[PDB]
């Protein structure tokens, strides 16, 4: 099962629904305690890409026992990906 | 007597240090006070037979900005005894850091501290930037956090 | 061994994974399981070239070194309406600002 | 003129005095020496020749303004070479370095009661990469040469 993800600049990203959840934001916006796609206005698609980038690094590298890489964040990124990421939670 | 602490068993272990993350990492040792003290470093990729003791506390922090690393996947390593001799083996590795926490590493590894200030960010990023890990501080954390 | 992939056509993106012993066809299989299109009307490509439905992924060139979780490749994907086949055009991401002085 | 500050180091018994001694007055029962080695003529400094066991900090920092290390083991007494390896060890700890001017130093070759096997000690110093030199503080056998290797491994470190 799988989640859509739209950028400010209609971008669509269709990631899976575990790999979206690892943020406690998009968590809380599909799984509250009782919603197929969720629209973020203010991240760019060369952002909520990163974001995507680090949902499946995060799940899949969380089980990893004998090595894990550093998550790479260029410069140019950085600033618009720390706020997406304090905005999402993750 | 703290409970992040070492004992003094006198019961030498061989131990591999494997740094197998990208950063230069610091092996810490906690003492029989639980002081952190400092140990030789470690380049990425890099393996060192060392001599310690059974039931002395060890963490590894990148040498640079004291971020948080993992020995055997868990926050601390105590080496066992030695089972007819052979070493007993650490695995540094790197977490898988929060989106959040790895951004805050790497602005803070392009500006310096005094330039925090100078960006479109929030203000509560600001205080996020100036919280630098430390290693007092995720000892009060991992202490509160055996409880059990 | 795991291979991660962006499948891209027009301004949608899918994050999928597969192995590397895995097919063409098998990831044409994943693609209508997500966006119910028939494997028969799918063309996924790497870069420009075609890729042949009976090569597994590594044999395209997705390595474990080039199709990294935090790194993943790039495939596309255009689609057949009946006989009528599209053009493979993938629109591109946003740009970022360029870099405040206080980093340089 | 430059000065090489050397710390004599080993199991308790070895000789470590003895060879110091036997190095300054050429004497067998204030350590400081001008000599001139490879054509540069220094000073010699021994900062410590005692064997007791001392964690202290005040200790730490003074093992750690020594240059050179002679690790020294008598070759009558098995274990005076089993512990090499943790007087190796600490010298790294204090120094905060892999890599320090280090030299094995097997003493009492004069002895007839040899335990630890020549071929066992260089086997050991090829594998810390550092060089070894038998050595006799009775008959002056090889103590010149152990302490002036020394001094060479202290230049050769500085790149
Ligand atoms: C390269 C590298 N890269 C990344 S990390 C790394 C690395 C580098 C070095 C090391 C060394 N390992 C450690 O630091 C381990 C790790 C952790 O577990 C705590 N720790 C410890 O050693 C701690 C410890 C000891 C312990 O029980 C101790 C039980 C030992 C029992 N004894 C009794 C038998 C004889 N005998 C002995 N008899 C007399 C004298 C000596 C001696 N020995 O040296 C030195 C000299 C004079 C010569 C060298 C320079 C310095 S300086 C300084 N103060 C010195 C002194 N007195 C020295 N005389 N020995 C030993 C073979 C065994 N419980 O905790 C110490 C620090 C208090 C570890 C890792
Ligand atoms: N036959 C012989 N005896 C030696 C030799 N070197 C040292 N000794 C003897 O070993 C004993 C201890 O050596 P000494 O230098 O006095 O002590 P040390 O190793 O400094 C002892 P500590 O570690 O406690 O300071 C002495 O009785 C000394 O005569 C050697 O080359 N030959
Ligand atoms: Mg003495």
């Amino acid at each position: 099962m799988y989640v859509k993800l739209i950028s400010s600049d209609g971008h669509e990203f269709i990631v899976k629904r575990e790999h979206a959840l690892t943020s406690g934001t998009i968590k809380a916006m599909l799984s509250g305690p009782g919603t197929n796609e969720v629209n973020f206005r203010e991240i760019p698609s060369h952002v909520l890409s990163k974001v995507c980038m680090y949902f499946t690094y995060k799940v899949r590298y969380t089980n990893s026992s004998t090595e894990i890489p550093e998550f790479p964040i260029a410069p140019e990124i950085a600033l618009e990906l720390l706020m997406a990421a304090n905005f999402l939670d993750c | 007597r703290p409970v992040l602490r070492s004992v003094n068993s006198r019961e030498p272990s061989q131990v591999i240090f494997c740094n197998r993350s990208p950063r230069v990492v610091l092996p810490v040792w906690l003492n029989f006070d639980g002081e952190p003290q400092p140990y030789p470093t470690l380049p990425p990729g890099t393996g060192r037979r060392i001599h310690s003791y059974r039931g002395h506390l060890w963490l590894f922090r990148d040498a640079g900005t004291h971020d948080g690393l993992l020995v055997n996947q868990t926050e601390l390593f105590v080496p066992s005894l030695n089972v007819d001799g052979q070493p007993i083996f650490a695995n540094i590795t790197l977490p898988v850091y929060t989106l959040k926490e790895r951004c805050l590493q790497v602005v803070r590894s392009l500006v310096k501290p005094e330039n925090y200030r100078r960006l479109d960010i929030v203000r509560s990023l600001y205080e996020d930037l100036e919280d630098h890990p430390n290693v007092q501080k995720d000892l009060e954390r991992l202490t509160q956090e055996r409880i059990a | 061994m795991d291979v991660f992939l962006m499948i891209r056509r027009h301004k949608t993106t899918i994050f999928t994974d597969a192995k590397e012993s895995s097919t063409v066809f098998e990831l044409k299989r994943i693609v209508e399981g997500i966006l119910k299109r028939p494997p028969d009307e799918q063309r996924l490509y790497k870069d420009d070239q075609l890729l042949d439905d009976g090569k597994t992924l590594g044999e395209c060139g997705f390595t474990s070194q080039t199709a990294r979780p935090q790194a993943p490749a790039t495939v596309g994907l255009a689609f057949r309406a009946d006989d009528t086949f599209e053009a493979l055009c993938i629109e591109p991401f946003s740009s970022p600002p360029e870099l405040p002085d206080v980093m340089k | 003129m430059t000065e090489y500050k050397l710390v004599v180091v080993g199991a308790r018994g070895v000789g470590k005095s003895a060879l110091t001694i036997q190095l300054i007055q050429n004497h067998f029962v204030s350590y400081r020496k001008q000599v001139v080695i490879d054509g540069e003529t220094c000073l010699l400094d021994i900062l410590d020749t005692a064997g007791q066991e001392e964690y202290s900090a005040m200790r730490d920092q003074y093992m750690r303004t020594g240059e050179g290390f002679l690790c020294v083991f008598a070759i009558n007494n098995t274990k005076s070479f089993e512990d090499i390896h943790h007087y190796r060890e600490q010298i790294k700890r204090v120094k905060d370095s892999e890599d320090v001017p280090m030299v094995l130093v097997g003493n009492k070759c004069d002895l007839p009661s040899r335990t630890v096997d020549t071929k066992q000690a260089q086997d050991l110093a090829r594998s810390y990469g550092i060089p070894f030199i038998e050595t006799s503080a009775k008959t002056r056998q090889g103590v010149d040469d152990a302490f002036y290797t020394l001094v060479r491994e202290i230049r050769k470190h500085k790149e």
